[PDB]
């Protein structure tokens, strides 16, 4: 038996980030959705761009570590660079965390947007199982699950039959 | 019945990291943010690089013995060494830092002569502790004495215009001798005055003749002074002994860095950010190598890892 | 033909953020929704009363254009003042990138509950069509449209008649 | 079939963002977040304002003749300009950007005597470097020579104390005279001190006279000094010569803000952040107009611009 | 008469953040869900000890009270220090509006996700009502309320009659 | 028809928090994130804790009255208060708050003899300014004044080397006395010069005799100075009067924090970031109680309070 992304993920979806496994007469099978993967890679890539900038301000020593400075300029930039570490610090750390959480929002909603395009254009032909699979209350042969994936799927074509199962 | 089902992809061994909320939940991969890696010496591919090793970098403008190749230099990348002395006989620069400083951003070096000539004193003062073929002194400068032995100096005013367009760097020594017999063997009798002005700047100097600890065979010693002279402007000194004048201005090239580092240059990797330790080659925004770490750098944090996600939640 | 926002945007839609096209024999028609719209336009602008604040601090001249100060000290105050300015710019450019990203997604989110509102309004008397749109199993005449519009129509009403053109 | 579809609106002409996630996306509408726009001009609307034109802000508390009208000015806002002198004859105060930095955040200045007086010595020190009707001196300060040339100068005690409740601002003299013969032409033979005590405060001061530069047809210098004299402390200056005395004591007024700049004032428009090119006048929290500007300002920033999203993503 | 999550919140909900209120001839009851609640408050637990970190940089005085420093040095430290609070004084507000409306979002989405669950469960024998309900067309007695709380209900017992009793 | 709802809690009394979007919307629950709350005594548990009360810091070195208790004191916690004075006959150090900047953090001070003797001089100056039994001195120096008054002092040199591992404080003074006349019958007629000399630093000093405010019946001044001298360095001494010289070395102990405070210690209760008003306990990330706060601290900020939601949206 199958199960899709609310029970967990599958260590066998090699080709893809977002895919389908689907049960037929014809036997089981997984495809890979391009265009769902190629959105979080495309979001995730534009974050790296932003993050992995190159500073092009320059900084020149203030201080010496062969010949020590006046103590008391010293304590004060001492000080100073502490106290804008701590910054950095902080600001690096929220960054990630932050960042992070937004990256994981981001796939969830990603695979929120496959299955609910999906249940679109399956219409009243099939029903949530809670899993995050959809009983298609027909015969769906291998084509017909390629139709679903490429979204070429007509919903009327199977209607009649599918509603009358549903009863 | 036939089914669809939607999957997302996962893996055994997730990494983990930390979000707004939660501590170690793993995903699928990241990447570090925290820049570790260090490349144990110094990359100046690109850049004319001057390594002083024994010579101190104050000691470019005076020119001590160890000195004598960079009395000119020429650079893009400046780097200092622990073993680097800016003197012969013993002293200081008062002001030592900020001096450095500009040495640092400043190209290198060109010296113009100043043109000062001498009337009825010696010009030769010389000392074991500078030694080329022998006893010798400070290459930039001229230890005066008086014409002989407990003779008396003439007093003196001397002057240079600066007639190029940039600043003029000048530099200039007060003998503090080891003892007032020995001020007075090489100066004569009397008490003796070093006055110097430019129009921008004015301050004076008597020396202090004392027992001081013995520095390289020597208890005496020479407090260096410098300034800046402005285009046009002239640098006037008067004095009557315990004077150590500058027989050439120093000129900035143009844009350099300085570093303080013990590890060798090479000139066949490149980079941007440097340290003591090597150069720090990483486009990563943060490192936690060095605080002081200086050119174009990712900024300094206290965190060894803070990993960044590049992939959704592991859910296996 | 008609469609909504999942394919694209209106750019006839002129007198507010959200709205209705409507398609019946009495032919076609736009409406602006006006509590959407305020309730994004009131959020929006929640964020510009936050980042348009004036600063109350007061910052005095600590270096001179005219007459510069000592090397060592001028020296300080620039490192000091440059690694601010790094923080500043920093802290800019994530606010507003972070800020964009969220102002982005609210507007989104708010078309997506007013969609899932008509949905409920409409219980077993429509179907998704894919686009955005309702597919309506009964006549709804101009005064219908309203009734949804402004969330007093009553799905009772036109119910056994729908159920059964569905089937 | 009936339909009712929901939708949202959109542009022809979007405007590019940046996000989290990608660079120029468009959106229905945005707003910029960098100010970048200027008034050339120092916007003054109620706030009493002294532009100190060719008088330098430290001359308003020693008085040469640029400064005659600001002796005891009184200001919310002070402009200092670049043409600025504190001095008429040549010579610079010790410590001075701290003073500055007093001066500028005091309201102004308001001046009591210090009731000095003297015998046996001349007062009228002059010299045609500070020329009101002819030769002339420091408004606020008194040369003090010798009774008649080469004479001797009685050795002198003179004290003050500060009776009100603020603190006083006292300065002091030091002349450097342009040869020996000169300062004995002037103060007599002998050598000179001046030492200058409150109880908070010991200090000490040698003349070096010599050659420097001519500079305003003068060759010698006048080294100011200055301390803050806390309520009820007493100063004192002992002396034998070589001393420009206060006739005057200062006085900080209240509270004001000072600038420099190189435009006109302009009291009809209103203003709170300043800087050399005018004022900013702006509500957004960055500027990249000037990183010095003062007074209540956005942050600066390196970045021209930063868009803010104030409409949805615009899908036409 | 009964309502849910769409309308208002329940202040009489004493034990649990979110929860079930139920109406059939047995009467009206209410009852906590104890991992979507658990869920919310771990979550909102992380973000505490996140931000009660305690800082483990040290500084000293560079500044004297009794005695005032050289007035240069005084105002460059003045400087300094203002700028410093300056940053903090930013970054305190920023996070603080940031992480609330994260924590108001996160605890929206608990709720959402709980609602989208029981409607799953619930399958083709229940309805939304627009308010946070659901209209169960069959009879639901006490336990099998309870077998909807704790994730039990078989719809397939309860189907044949609920599908008919919605036609 | 049955049915079953979905619900969350609310409350009648929600509490008011801001967000991105919304100024003041209501949550069930927040927190406070700004400390405000102070305890108004030192808590020093775990601590070794010297409170110095009437005796200033660098008296510690020097040793007037005030600080006999604390000449070898030995601390973790240095409280420093208003009170303190470093001095009994009136005088300062010069680089005073460097010299305090490394005491605080010093751990105490251990002292050791520099073992100098004399001859053909005084060593027992004395004023009623300093007194103990009747009048006395500087503990730990030596105010050498000449034989008889008038008496000429023979010129002399002394030196120390540190024979420890940590470089040794070293501290001196030099005596301004309130004319030339107390000078002579101190130190005899002739000028005076004091000479200091490690090999690392370099400086000089003349006394400045001269009237000033009478401060403690004296109008006489001990300026002290100091420095560092390096493990096996010498320190040498020439001089020949006005030389308030040192009869013992000082060496920092450990590590120590130093604050300066208006409050009791109390040893029963524990802390770690202090200030002036007392101890801040708290694990709060930001505090708006003193912005100089010292210790390991929340960072100061300028807003009283910024509640964080601890639940969700009220919705009543
Ligand atoms: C898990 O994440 C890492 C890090 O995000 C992935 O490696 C990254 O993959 C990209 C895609 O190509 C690399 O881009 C490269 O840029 C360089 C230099 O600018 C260029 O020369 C390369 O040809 C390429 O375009 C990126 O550098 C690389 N980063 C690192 C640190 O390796 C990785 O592939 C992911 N792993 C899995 C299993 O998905
Ligand atoms: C696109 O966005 C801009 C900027 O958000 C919109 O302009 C803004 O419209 C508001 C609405 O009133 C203006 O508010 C004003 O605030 C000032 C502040 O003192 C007040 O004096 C005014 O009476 C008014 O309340 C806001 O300032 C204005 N900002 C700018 C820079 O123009 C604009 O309307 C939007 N465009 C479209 C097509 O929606
Ligand atoms: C509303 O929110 C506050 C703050 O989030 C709730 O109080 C907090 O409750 C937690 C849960 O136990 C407390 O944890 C405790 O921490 C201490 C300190 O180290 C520890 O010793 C205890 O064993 C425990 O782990 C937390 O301290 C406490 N914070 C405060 C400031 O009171 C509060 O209960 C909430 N109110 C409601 C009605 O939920
Ligand atoms: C400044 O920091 C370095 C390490 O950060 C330390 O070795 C040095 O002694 C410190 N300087 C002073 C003057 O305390
Ligand atoms: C400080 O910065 C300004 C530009 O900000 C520059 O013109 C000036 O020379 C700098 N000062 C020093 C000492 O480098
Ligand atoms: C300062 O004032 C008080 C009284 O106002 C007086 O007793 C004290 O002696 C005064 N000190 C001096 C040095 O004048
Ligand atoms: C520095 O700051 C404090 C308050 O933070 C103030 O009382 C003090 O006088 C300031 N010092 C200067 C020199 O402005
Ligand atoms: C320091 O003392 C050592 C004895 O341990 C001695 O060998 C050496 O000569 C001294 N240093 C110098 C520079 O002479």
């Amino acid at each position: 038996a199958i199960a899709g992304f609310i029970e967990n993920g599958w260590e066998g979806l090699i080709d893809g980030w977002y895919g389908f496994r689907h049960q037929n007469a014809q036997g089981e099978g997984t495809a890979a959705d391009y265009k769902s993967t190629q959105s979080a890679i495309d979001q995730i890539t534009g974050k790296l761009n932003r993050l992995i900038e190159k500073t092009n301000q320059q900084f020149e020593l203030i201080d010496n570590e062969f010949t020590e400075v006046e103590k008391q300029i010293g304590n004060v930039i001492n000080w100073t660079r502490d106290s804008i570490t701590e910054v950095w610090s902080y600001n690096a750390e929220l960054l990630v965390a932050m960042e992070n959480q937004h990256t994981i929002d981001l796939a969830d909603s990603e695979m929120d947007k496959l299955y609910e395009r999906v249940k679109r254009q399956l219409r009243e032909n099939a029903e949530e199982d809670g899993t995050g699979c959809f009983e298609i209350f027909h015969k769906c042969d291998d084509d017909c699950m390629a139709s679903i994936r490429n979204n070429t799927y007509d919903h009327s074509k199977y209607r009649e039959e599918a509603m009358q199962n549903r009863i | 019945g036939d089914k669809i089902c939607l999957g997302h992809h996962a893996v055994s061994n997730g990494t983990k990291v930390n979000t707004l909320t939660e501590r170690g939940v793993e995903v699928v991969n990241a990447t570090e943010t925290v820049e570790r890696t260090n490349i144990p010496r110094i990359c100046s591919k690109g850049k004319r690089t001057v390594d002083l090793g024994q010579c101190g970098l104050l000691g470019t403008i005076t020119g001590p013995p160890q000195c004598d190749q960079f009395l000119e230099f020429s650079a893009d990348l400046i780097i200092e060494r622990r073993e680097g002395s800016d003197v012969c006989y013993p002293g200081k620069f008062v002001n030592e830092e900020a001096l450095r400083q500009i040495l640092r951003e400043s190209g290198g070096i060109d010296k113009e002569a100043m043109g000062f000539t001498y009337s009825g004193i010696r010009t030769n003062g010389a000392t074991s502790s500078c030694r080329r073929s022998g006893s010798s002194f400070y290459a930039e400068m001229k230890w005066l004495l008086s014409n002989t032995d407990n003779a008396a100096f003439p007093q003196m005013t001397k002057s240079y215009k600066n007639t190029r367009k940039n600043p003029a760097l000048i530099v200039w020594g007060i003998h503090h001798s080891g003892s007032t017999a020995e001020q007075t063997k090489l100066y004569g009798s009397g008490n003796k005055l070093v006055t110097v002005g430019s129009s921008n700047y004015q301050q004076s100097f008597v020396p202090s003749p004392g027992a001081r600890t013995q520095v390289n065979g020597q208890s005496g010693r020479i407090d260096f002074h410098w300034l800046m002279l402005n285009p046009n402007d002239t640098v006037t000194f008067s004095f009557n002994g315990a004077f150590i004048a500058p027989d050439r201005a120093s000129f900035l090239r143009g844009k350099s860095m300085g570093i303080q580092s013990g590890v060798q240059v090479d000139a066949d990797c490149e980079g941007d950010c440097y340290y003591s330790g090597g150069t720090i080659i990483s486009n990563l925004p943060f490192q936690n190598i060095d605080s002081r770490a200086v050119g174009k750098c990712p900024r300094y944090v206290k965190q060894r890892s803070l990993l960044l996600a590049t992939g959704m939640k592991n859910v296996p």
